[PDB]
DNA sequence: CACTATTTTCGGCTACTATAAATAAATGTTTTTTTCGCAATAGT
DNA sequence: ACTATTGCGAAAAAAACATTTATTTATAGTAGCCGAAAATAGTG
C-alpha cells in the first residue's frame, strides 16, 4: 500500500473506474533493503517490485468502511457483498475448497 | 469475382435466413454455396536469445508492447545488413528500440538507457548515428519537448490542481516557442526550465533540486535559463505580475550572435586561388631534398654527450621491454615444450 | 506504426445515409438514442491491409490501404444503443464498448 | 455537435479527432457520447 | 543470475549497483498473478499438482 | 558578401622505400617523444612552419598541422633532411593530399530546424548530442556541418577545388526563410 | 518579484531537497583534501566494520556529467613554471620525463597545458624555439635532483638484469 | 546601532564531446563456430 | 575408490569490424570546480 515517507492512505484507481478500462485493480508491494554498494553498505526504503491485485471491502481497498456518500461517489451499490477481484476487467472470485 | 450469365463484378452476401450464399447484385443467380468455414538454427537461436533482451527493458522503462515489437523489425534488418557484428550486444538493442521510441513521439529521453547500464550518454550515442546513417532512415520525428512537460507532472507529486499549472506552461512553452533559445539546445533543458517557471509562481515546489531528479540537469545551466529570458523583451513586464494574456514576439536575439558580436552575380570561377599552381611551386625531386635548406633545422640534431644521458632516463623509464623481453623468451620455451 | 481509423457514413445521390448507413453517426460511432434492426452497421472499423509487411523507412505511397472490416448487428429483433464510451486501458491503446 | 463529454467532470466539450484520449479540466480519461438530437420515434404500447 | 553474470567482470566490479535492475524481474510477479487469476489453473513446482 | 573561407589543416601522406627503426631515430633526436605501450609511433614537433610529423614503423609517414598548400610541401622535405642523419635513403615520391578543411563566417542567425523539417530527406541532425545540424551533399560527395550562428566550417576536402563550387553553392539555398 | 529563490509557499518535503543539497557540498569537500594530502562469514565482518548509510533518493543523481572521460585538472604554479620552462629550454618538447618530475600529474593534461600556453603567453613559446642554448647554469642541481631518486647509473648497471634474464633461457 | 563574518551571488575558467577525414597498428570486443578440458555421472 | 564414457563449458579464433592512437578549425552548449565579490545577518 502506502509509502513510508508521505504516510498517506494511498492514491488509487476506482474499482469502477477499473472495471471499464480491463485493468487489474492492483495495490503495489514495497519493502526496504539493504546491501553493499561498495566501500559503505546503504540501506534504501521504498522498493517497488510489482502490483497485488486484491479484493474488495478488505481494509486495504478505498471501500472500506464507507458510508454510501464517499461510495456514491465511487457510484457503487452499498449492498454489494465483496470479495472477488478485478483482474483485467470480468470479476472473478475464487472458491472454497477443500480436501481429505 | 465475374458472374457467369451477366458477368457482375459485385457479389453480395445473403445473412437474412443464415443460409449466407453469395448472389450477384444484377441477375439474382447465387454463386456459391455451402460455404466451409475454417473452425538457420543458430540464427533463429541468436534472435530468441535478443528477443528476451529487448522485453528486458520494455519492462523497466513501462514500454508497451506495440514499440517493442516494432522495434524488433529494425533489429531483424540490422542483422541483416551486418550492423550487429563488433559492438557490444547491450548497446545494439538500446539503440535500436529509441527509434521506435522516437517515431512513437514518447517521453522518454535517451539518456535512461544509459542510467542502469553505468556509461556515459555519448557512449551509446555514438552507436546511434552510426546507425542512422548506415541504414539509411531518412525520416525521422523531430525531438519536440512539448511532449515532456505532460509527462514531468506525474511523479513531480504536485498540488491536485495540475492541470492548470500544466495549461500555464504550456502557453508560457509556447510564447517560448516563439522566442530564440532551443534551436542548439536541449530539449530536455529548456523544457526542465519552463515548467519549472510555471510552478514558480503558484507554489514553493520549486527547489532547483526535486526537477533535478526529473529532468535530470544540472542545477546550475538551468539557472542560466532563469537568467537567459530575463534580458531579451517583456520579461519585466511578467516579471512581478501580468496574467498571462498578452501576444507578442518582440525582437528576434538568439544569445549566439551577441556574444559574436561583443567579440568584435555568383562568384566566379578564375578568380580563387588554384591548388597545381602550389604544387608546381618548388621541384618535385623524389630523392633530393637540398631546396629546402636552413640553419635551424640542421641544428635541430642530438646532443652528443646527452646521448647516452637522455636514453639513461628514457631506460630508466623503461619498463615495458623488461616484461616485453620475457614474452618473446617464453616464446621460445614455448615452441619447443 | 499504423493505426485503424474510424471513417463512416460513404454518401450516395445527394444524401448520407445508406440502408446500412442510418445510426452510424458523423463519427464512425454509432449514434446515441436510435435503433438497429439486422445490417445497419453501428461501429466502423477500418483496418490497414498491411498488417504484417516489414516497415521500410520511408514515406513513398501511402494513402489508399484501409479496406473495410465493420461490425454487423445480427440477431431477429429490433434493439436500441443505450450508450457508448470510450477510453483507453493500462496501454496506450484505444478501446470502443458500445451496450444495446 | 454536442460532442464527447466526461464521465465526472460532465464538460461538454468536442474533441479533435486523432490527438487526444482525455478530458480538460481533470485528467479522468473515461468519456461519453451525448445523446443525439435528432428526432427518434416510438409506440405506446 | 543477473548480478553474477556482472560480477564476473573486472571492470565493472566497485562501482556495479543491484537494484538499479531491480525493474526487469519486476514483471514477472504481476503477470504470474494475473494469469493465475485469469485462468484458473496453478501449475506450482515444489508439489507438482495441476 | 565577398567573404573568403580560409584553410586551416593541410594533411598529407607519402611512401617511404626503407622500414623504420623506432632506436636509431628516436634516441638520439630533439623530440624525443615514443611511447610503444601508449602509441606505436615517433612524434615531433617544430615551431616553425608549426605543422607536426607522424611516422610508422612500417616506413610510412603522414603530416598534419599546415596551414597552407605549398607550405605543407616545405615542411614534408624539412622532416625528411632529419633521416638524412642516419643511414636510411629517406626518399618520397607521391605527395598525395586527401584531406582540406575550411571554416567560414556567413554573419546572421539562422534557424536551422525549418530546413531539417524541408530538407530532411537528405540533411538531419540530434539536437541533445550535438548542437548543430550535419548537412549532406553528395554531388560534389561533400559533408560538413551548420550552426545557428551562421558560421559554417567547411570539412574534409579531398580536393581543393572541389569546396569552391561547393561553397556558393548552399549560401543561396540557406539564406531563404530568413528571420524577421 | 525576481524568478531566482523567494521562498514563498508551502513546499512539501523540501527538506530532503536541502539535505541531499547541503550534503553535496560535503562529498568534494572531501576531494578536496585528498589532492592536498597528495601534494605532501568472515566476509561478513568487515562489510559489519563498512559505512552504514540510509539512501536519499535526491543523493546520487545523475546527469549528462556522469561517467565520462577527464576530470578537473590541478591549476599550475609559479613553482611548477621554473621547473617547467627550464626542462622545457634544455630539451625540445619532451612529454615523457616531465611528466615523472611532476608525480602525480599525466601525460594528457600535461600536454594540454603546452595547448594552454600557445595562445596565452605566444612570445615565451617563440623564445622556447630560440633558447637552443645552455641556459643560466642553475640546471645542474636540477640535472642531480632528476638522479637522486634511485641513484643507480642505468647506461652501465642497467644491462646486467636481462643478461641476468637471457642466461635463464640458456638454463631451460 | 554598527562591526565582522559569512552565505550567497556571479561570473570565471577549464574542460569537453562533437564533426569529418584522413592516415594506420593495434585494439578492442562481437557472433559464429569450433576446439578442448573437465567434471558429471555412473559403472567400474 | 577410481577410471572411463559424456556432455557441455569455456575459450580460441576467425572473420569481420567498429573502437582507439595524434591534428585543426571553432561554436554553441554543459558541466564541473573556483574563486570574486557583495550583501546580509549575527552579534558586539
Ligand atoms: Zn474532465
Amino acid at each position: 500500500g502506502k509509502k513510508s515517507s508521505s504516510s498517506t492512505k494511498d492514491y488509487l484507481t476506482p474499482p469502477h473506474e477499473c472495471r471499464l478500462r480491463d485493468m487489474t485493480y492492483s495495490a503495489p508491494i514495497y519493502v526496504d533493503i539493504e546491501y553493499t554498494r561498495g566501500r559503505n553498505i546503504i540501506m534504501h526504503k521504498d522498493v517497488e517490485i510489482g502490483r497485488m491485485p486484491i479484493m474488495l471491502r478488505s481494509n486495504k481497498c478505498i471501500l472500506y468502511d464507507a458510508d454510501e456518500s464517499k461510495m456514491a461517489k465511487l457510484n457503487e451499490c452499498p449492498l454489494d457483498p465483496g470479495g472477488y477481484f478485478i483482474v483485467n476487467g470480468t470479476e472473478k472470485v475464487i472458491l472454497v475448497q477443500e480436501q481429505l | 469475382p465475374v458472374c457467369k450469365n451477366c458477368h457482375g463484378t459485385e457479389f453480395e452476401r445473403d445473412l437474412s435466413n443464415a443460409n449466407n450464399d453469395l448472389v450477384c447484385k444484377a441477375c439474382g443467380v447465387v454463386s456459391e454455396d455451402n460455404p466451409i468455414v475454417s473452425e538457420l538454427e543458430s540464427r533463429e537461436a541468436t534472435l530468441n536469445n535478443a528477443r528476451r533482451k529487448l522485453r528486458a527493458v520494455s519492462y523497466a522503462l513501462h514500454i508497451p508492447e506495440y514499440i517493442t515489437d516494432a522495434a524488433f523489425q529494425w533489429y531483424k534488418l540490422a542483422l541483416a545488413n551486418n550492423f550487429v557484428q563488433g559492438r557490444r550486444s547491450q548497446n545494439v538493442i538500446a539503440s535500436c528500440l529509441y527509434v521506435a521510441c522516437r517515431k512513437e513521439k514518447t517521453h522518454h529521453m535517451l539518456i535512461d538507457f544509459s542510467s542502469r547500464l553505468q556509461v556515459s550518454v555519448y557512449s551509446i550515442g555514438a552507436t546511434f548515428l552510426k546507425m542512422v546513417k548506415k541504414l539509411h532512415i531518412t525520416e525521422l520525428p523531430l525531438a519536440d519537448p512539448s511532449l515532456f512537460i505532460q509527462h514531468f507532472a506525474e511523479k513531480l507529486d504536485l498540488a491536485d490542481k495540475k492541470i492548470k499549472v500544466v495549461k500555464d506552461a504550456v502557453k508560457l512553452a509556447q510564447r517560448m516557442s516563439k522566442d530564440w533559445m532551443f534551436e542548439g539546445r536541449r530539449p530536455a533543458g529548456i523544457a526542465g526550465a519552463c515548467i519549472l517557471l510555471a510552478c514558480r509562481m503558484n507554489n514553493l515546489r520549486r527547489t532547483h533540486t526535486e526537477i533535478v531528479a526529473v529532468s535530470h540537469v544540472a542545477e546550475e545551466t538551468l539557472q542560466q535559463r532563469l537568467n537567459e529570458f530575463k534580458n531579451t523583451k517583456a520579461a519585466k513586464l511578467s516579471v512581478q505580475k501580468f496574467r498571462e494574456n498578452d501576444v507578442e514576439d518582440g525582437e528576434a536575439r538568439p544569445p549566439s550572435f551577441v556574444k559574436n558580436r561583443k567579440k568584435e552575380c555568383p562568384r566566379n570561377l578564375h578568380l580563387l586561388p588554384t591548388t597545381d599552381t602550389y604544387l608546381s611551386k618548388v621541384s618535385d625531386d623524389p630523392d633530393n631534398l637540398e631546396d629546402v635548406d636552413d640553419e635551424e633545422l640542421n641544428a635541430h640534431l642530438l646532443n652528443e654527450e646527452a646521448s647516452k644521458l637522455k636514453e639513461r632516463i628514457w631506460i630508466g623509464l623503461n619498463a615495458d621491454f623488461l616484461l616485453e623481453q620475457e614474452s618473446k623468451r617464453l616464446k621460445q620455451e614455448a615452441d619447443i615444450a | 506504426h499504423t493505426q485503424d481509423i474510424i471513417g463512416g457514413m460513404r454518401v450516395d445521390e445527394n444524401g448520407d445515409p445508406i440502408w446500412q448507413h442510418q445510426s452510424l453517426g458523423p463519427d464512425g460511432l454509432g449514434e446515441v438514442g436510435m435503433k438497429v434492426q439486422s445490417g445497419q452497421i453501428y461501429i466502423n472499423k477500418s483496418v490497414p491491409t498491411n498488417s504484417a509487411d516489414a516497415p521500410n523507412p520511408n514515406n513513398v505511397n501511402v494513402q489508399t490501404q484501409y479496406r473495410e472490416a465493420p461490425v454487423i448487428y445480427r440477431g431477429p429483433e429490433p434493439s436500441h444503443i443505450d450508450q457508448v464510451m470510450m477510453s483507453v486501458s493500462d496501454n496506450d491503446q484505444a478501446l470502443i464498448k458500445v451496450l444495446l | 455537435t454536442l460532442k464527447y463529454i466526461c464521465a465526472e467532470c460532465s464538460s461538454k466539450l468536442s474533441l479533435s479527432r486523432t490527438d487526444a484520449v482525455r478530458c480538460k479540466d481533470c485528467g479522468h480519461r473515461i468519456l461519453l457520447k451525448a445523446r443525439t438530437k435528432r428526432l427518434v420515434q416510438f409506440e405506446a404500447r | 543470475l543477473s548480478i553474477d553474470k556482472v560480477l564476473k567482470k573486472p571492470n565493472r566490479a566497485m562501482e556495479y549497483d543491484a537494484l538499479l535492475s531491480i525493474n526487469v524481474h519486476s514483471n514477472n510477479i504481476t503477470s504470474g498473478l494475473n494469469r493465475a487469476i485469469s485462468t484458473g489453473n496453478w501449475s506450482l513446482k515444489r508439489f507438482k499438482m495441476e | 558578401s565577398g567573404i573568403v573561407p580560409t584553410l586551416q589543416n593541410i594533411v598529407a601522406t607519402v611512401t617511404l622505400g626503407c622500414r623504420l627503426d623506432l632506436k636509431t631515430v628516436a634516441l638520439h633526436a630533439r623530440n624525443a617523444e615514443y611511447n610503444p605501450k601508449r602509441f606505436a609511433a615517433v612524434i615531433m614537433r617544430i615551431r616553425e612552419p608549426k605543422t607536426t610529423a607522424l611516422i610508422f614503423a612500417s616506413g610510412k609517414m603522414v603530416v598534419t598541422g599546415a596551414k597552407s598548400e605549398d607550405d605543407s610541401k616545405l615542411a614534408s622535405r624539412k622532416y625528411a633532411r632529419i633521416i638524412q642523419k642516419i643511414g636510411f635513403a629517406a626518399k618520397f615520391t607521391d605527395f598525395k593530399i586527401q584531406n582540406i578543411v575550411g571554416s567560414c563566417d556567413v554573419k546572421f542567425p539562422i534557424r536551422l530546424e525549418g530546413l531539417a523539417f524541408s530538407h530532411g530527406t537528405f540533411s538531419s541532425y540530434e539536437p541533445e548530442l550535438f548542437p548543430g545540424l550535419i548537412y549532406r551533399m553528395v554531388k560534389p560527395k561533400i559533408v560538413l556541418l551548420i550552426f545557428v550562428s551562421g558560421k559554417i566550417v567547411l570539412t574534409g576536402a579531398k580536393q581543393r577545388e572541389e569546396i569552391y563550387q561547393a561553397f556558393e553553392a548552399i549560401y543561396p539555398v540557406l539564406s531563404e526563410f530568413r528571420k524577421m | 518579484c525576481k524568478p531566482n529563490f523567494p521562498i514563498g509557499q508551502i513546499s512539501e518535503n523540501f527538506e530532503k531537497s536541502k539535505m541531499a543539497k547541503k550534503a553535496k557540498l560535503e562529498k568534494r569537500r572531501h576531494l578536496r583534501e585528498l589532492r592536498m594530502r597528495a601534494r605532501q562469514k568472515n566476509a561478513s565482518i568487515e562489510n559489519e566494520y563498512k559505512e552504514k548509510v540510509d539512501e536519499n533518493p535526491f543523493a546520487n543523481l545523475y546527469n549528462y556529467g556522469s561517467y565520462g572521460r577527464g576530470s578537473y585538472t590541478d591549476p599550475w604554479t609559479v613553482e611548477e613554471m621554473i621547473k617547467f620552462y627550464k626542462a622545457l629550454s634544455m630539451w625540445g618538447t619532451d612529454f615523457n620525463l616531465i611528466s615523472q618530475l611532476y608525480p602525480y600529474r599525466s601525460r594528457k593534461q600535461v600536454k594540454a597545458k603546452f595547448v594552454n600556453e600557445e595562445k596565452k603567453r605566444p612570445i615565451l613559446i617563440e623564445l622556447a624555439l630560440r633558447s637552443k642554448l645552455p641556459p643560466n647554469f642553475d640546471e645542474y642541481c636540477c640535472e642531480i635532483k632528476k638522479n637522486i631518486g634511485t641513484v643507480a647509473d642505468f647506461n652501465e648497471k642497467l644491462i646486467e638484469l636481462q643478461n641476468e634474464h637471457k642466461h635463464h633461457m640458456k638454463e631451460i
